[PDB]
RNA sequence: GGUUCCCUCAACCUGGACGGCAAUCAGGUGUUGAGUGUAAGUGCACAAGGGAGCUUGACUGCGAGACGGACAUGUCGAGCAG
């Protein structure tokens, strides 16, 4: 019989994680009018979300799972952009113009800073 | 006598005598009891008077428990002054008793002697007072 | 007085714009800090008179 | 690591009493270290001027 | 492209030396070892800021990089200590760095002790973690005895994957800490 | 000898002002209080000196979320 | 061991609350109410007298059959509400039980015989907790000091139970502890 | 003081050169018992508590709506522009 004595760093990593994002939910919030953009890191993909907080309904939502973004042949960063693209696509699908930024507690920069400005220059303001 | 080694407040108002008594009310320990039929402070005076009685009567045996405890000042201001100017020191101390409670206890062997005993210890204190039992 | 009240004035037109109190054991020169300056219109460097 | 806070660190080799050689990497800026005492030498590990003194002029 | 030798040596030959001694379910499940910290609690630096000032310089030589200045985080009278003021030294080594200090230290600066008799296996902390001082300094040959001041020793704190104290002497023995037959 | 106790300060009136179902204006002050014994909730803000007040015109309605106690105010449909 | 339940009439109450419960006592009653696995408790009214000689002769856990409106109830004494003062018993919960439930009940524990003159007795715990059928309760358990010596431990785990009757409270209580007898000096500074 | 980002204490158990109950180091338990310049109370672990970078809003012209009130005083405040 094996007995682990402390917590795996996957436990550690995770907890911190979600702590940090309340502390981030505690100012960003969703509206129809104003949505929040939710995204979400692995080591292997990433994932965005138009989340309305009133009722608790998903406007819409990219990821990098999609069969298209599989085809890039860049890195991980190049997929990102890959994926702010289509958020942006699908957002002005629904008439939404104007969010707010969630990152997901993960720090603002690399992956996440490449997907924000994709789905910048692709007409969102946030 | 009975003290405590420290109260947190020193100077305080009077323990209100209303009601009956919520808990103690029964016997726990000995085999017999004084039960109160009245309010009252019971000194520390008093308590001590009052379980030396028991002593002197059951001589050696048996075991006395005392279920009471004076943890309440009551101050007096100095004699033979006017009214004002502060409250005055504490005195004595002594324990809100109320009736149903429970104030001594006692373990001998024989019942006779027992409950002799305990008649004079009640002479000794200011209230009305029974001798209870373990029993229904 | 330890902590004594103190003017700042704009170093470019010289207007006494503020006062203030600062600990002149912990901070023994004069304090030197960015304010707005309405003659000037625009936050200018004030130092203490 | 930071650029310029730690001390200059290079590849060194140590060479024993008994022969035995390593490839190791300490910040001696020689490069090389020699020591009479190793894992192969010191009786503790192995099992196995003073002592030449009295073991030549007395015997 | 290479590795230090007890790196080399524990991947494939310490690894699956515990494997049937212990016969493990998952090879996740097989102890490695987590970091080395080296301590100096200088104590004395309440009375001079010479005294902290020495341990870093030397710390730097022994390990390979700069330490931190630990600072005191209570003030107590009966020690002359005052809150927030330097105490000691910390270095904690992880990866291949990590991986040299074992091998000098085991094949270097150990058998260097003046009448060695090993170290003892009982100084284990309860989990698999084992740790041990040293009375002086002069052990290591990155040092120059004609400029060493006063002695100052070290804390060597060993941290180890191992749930029990049971397997954290399995592999240390197995690097080569010479433990005593007691 | 005499006593030295006899000081006292003035008392600060505080307390709630507005109750629940009561219609207030747009920066009406709703609760006065030393810390936050109740939180701010829907168009209810907290003052300098942790004081409760309406954001937006309303009715009031007390509430909790997450185990603190909230102050809400929800608005009133035209006719 | 076996009981037979006591019979006793109990009339279904009309009226409830704090002014009827008072009537009803000055009549010479005591509410009390039937709840169990029955799940629709039934508030009732006994006889004060005819109950309260059930209980003097077979205890606190006395097994009784109910009449409610012709219909017969095995019952279960769970617990009684009495006046400090008076010694009344203003109320009573009744507990629904069937032939070879398991119920959890204290009983009393009572001390017998005569220990070393030179020793007195203690008695620690008045009850202890057992685990018996429905018509199966010890009216009492006893334990015996004779020739105990000087100072001895009687355990909660040493008091003989019967068949089918299982201690439940744990193994260890202190019940009955015989000691040396005080003596005119350990009286005097004991309490001061 | 402002803002942005990161963190979780006290106590207890175990192992360590001086080193001891208590200094610095390591592992485990630990949901608030620590801490909040300063009395007490109401709060604060979501932290208002601990750490770091930049900084001066410790602004100028104003202020719908309120609290409290013999009067004179006193207090909160969204929002507009520079
Ligand atoms: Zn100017």
């Amino acid at each position: 019989a094996h007995k682990p004595v402390g917590q795996n760093i996957s436990e550690v990593r995770r907890n911190a994680r979600l702590r940090r994002h309340a502390r981030l939910r505690k100012k960003v919030a969703g509206t129809a009018e104003v949505p929040r953009l939710v995204v979400n890191r692995s080591a292997r993909h990433i994932h965005v979300q138009l989340v309305n907080d009133l009722n608790g309904t998903t406007l819409a939502a990219a990821s990098s799972i999609e069969a298209d973004v599989r085809a890039i042949d860049g890195d991980k960063k190049a997929h990102s952009v890959r994926v702010g693209q289509l958020i942006a696509e699908r957002a002005k699908a629904a008439g939404v113009e104007t969010v707010v930024f969630d990152r997901g507690g993960y720090t603002y920069g690399g992956r996440i800073a490449a997907l924000a400005d994709a789905a910048r220059e692709a007409g969102l303001k946030f | 006598m009975l003290i405590p080694r420290k109260v947190k407040h020193r100077k305080q108002h009077h323990p209100e005598q209303r009601g009956i008594a919520s808990g103690g009310t029964s016997v726990s320990f000995g085999d017999y009891g004084i039960q109160a039929l009245e309010h009252a402070y019971i000194t520390n005076r008093q308590i001590e008077s009052a379980r030396i009685a028991i002593n002197r009567h059951i001589k050696r045996g048996g075991k006395v428990w005392i279920n009471i405890f004076p943890d309440r000042p009551l101050t007096k201001k100095p004699a033979e002054t006017r009214m004002g100017s502060g409250k005055g020191s504490p005195e004595w101390w002594v324990a809100n008793v109320k009736p149903g409670r429970v104030l001594f206890e006692l373990s001998y062997p024989d019942e006779k002697t027992a409950r002799d005993a305990l008649t004079r210890a009640i002479h000794k204190l200011p209230i009305k007072a029974r001798i209870v039992t373990r029993e229904e | 007085d330890v902590r004594p009240k103190i003017t700042l004035a704009c170093e470019v037109c010289k207007h006494r714009n503020y006062i203030t109190k600062k600990n002149r054991r912990n901070d023994p020169d004069r304090l030197e800090i960015k304010k707005f300056c309405p003659n000037c219109g625009t936050h200018q460097p004030h130092k203490e008179s | 690591m930071k650029t310029g806070i730690h001390p200059e660190y290079v590849d060194t080799t140590v060479q024993c009493g008994c022969g035995h050689s390593f490839t190791t990497r300490s910040t001696k800026q020689s490069g090389t270290i020699v020591v009479e005492v190793c894992s192969q030498c010191h009786p503790f590990y192995t099992g196995k001027g003073r002592v030449a003194r009295f073991e030549k002029r007395y015997g | 492209k290479a590795l230090p030798r007890l790196k080399q040596r524990y991947r494939e030959e310490i690894r699956e030396a515990l494997q049937q001694e212990f016969n493990y379910a998952n090879v996740m499940q097989i102890p490695g070892v987590v970091k080395v910290v080296v301590n100096m609690g200088v104590g004395d630096a309440a009375r001079d800021a010479k005294l902290i000032n020495g341990a870093i310089n030397d710390l730097a030589l022994i390990t390979g990089q700069k330490p931190e200045v630990r600072r005191a985080r209570k003030s107590i009278a009966q020690f002359k200590l005052r809150e927030g003021m330097p105490i000691g030294a910390r270095v904690t080594l992880r990866g291949d760095r990590m991986w040299e200090f074992l091998d000098r230290l085991i094949s270097i600066a150990l058998p260097r002790i003046r009448d060695f008799r090993g170290l003892s296996p009982k100084q284990f902390d309860g989990t698999g973690n084992y740790t041990f001082g040293l009375n002086e300094q002069s052990m290591f040959h990155e040092i120059d005895v004609d400029s060493i001041d006063r002695p100052r020793g070290m804390d060597i704190t060993v941290v180890t994957t191992a749930t029990n104290d049971a397997e954290g002497r399995a592999l240390l023995r197995a690097l080569g800490f010479p433990f005593k037959e007691n | 000898s005499s006593s030295r106790n006899g000081r006292d300060s003035a008392a600060q009136r505080l307390g709630v002002k507005r109750f629940g179902g009561q219609v207030v204006k747009a920066g009406e002050i709703l609760v006065r209080q030393r810390g936050t014994h109740f939180h701010p909730g829907v168009n209810v803000g907290r003052g300098g000196d942790d004081t409760l007040f309406a954001l937006a015109p309303g009715a009031v309605e007390f509430g909790a979320k997450r185990g603190r106690k909230t102050v809400n105010i929800v608005p009133v449909a035209r006719p | 061991t076996a009981n037979i339940p006591n019979k006793l009439t109990a009339n279904v109450r009309t009226r409830t609350g704090k002014g009827a419960s008072r009537q009803a006592r000055r009549d010479g009653k005591v509410p009390a109410v039937l709840y169990g696995h029955g799940t629709d408790p039934q508030h009732l009214e006994l006889n004060a007298r005819d109950f309260a000689a059930v209980l003097r002769s077979h205890g606190t856990n006395a097994i009784l059959t109910l009449d409610i409106e012709g219909t017969e109830q095995l019952a279960l004494t769970k617990a009684l509400d009495v006046h400090p003062i008076r010694r009344n018993i203003q109320h009573a919960d009744l507990l629904v039980v069937q032939r070879g439930e398991k119920v959890t009940v204290e009983v009393t524990v009572l001390v017998e015989g005569d220990a070393t003159p030179g020793t007195l007795v203690t008695q620690d715990a008045n009850t202890i907790e057992i685990e018996a059928e429905a018509l199966s309760i010890p009216e009492q358990l006893t334990v015996s000091v004779e020739g105990v010596e000087a100072g001895t431990q009687i355990t909660a785990g040493q008091i003989s139970l019967p068949e089918g009757v299982n201690l439940i409270s744990d193994p260890e209580l202190l019940v009955v502890n015989v000691v040396e007898a005080p003596s005119a000096e350990a009286l005097e500074e004991e309490g001061a």
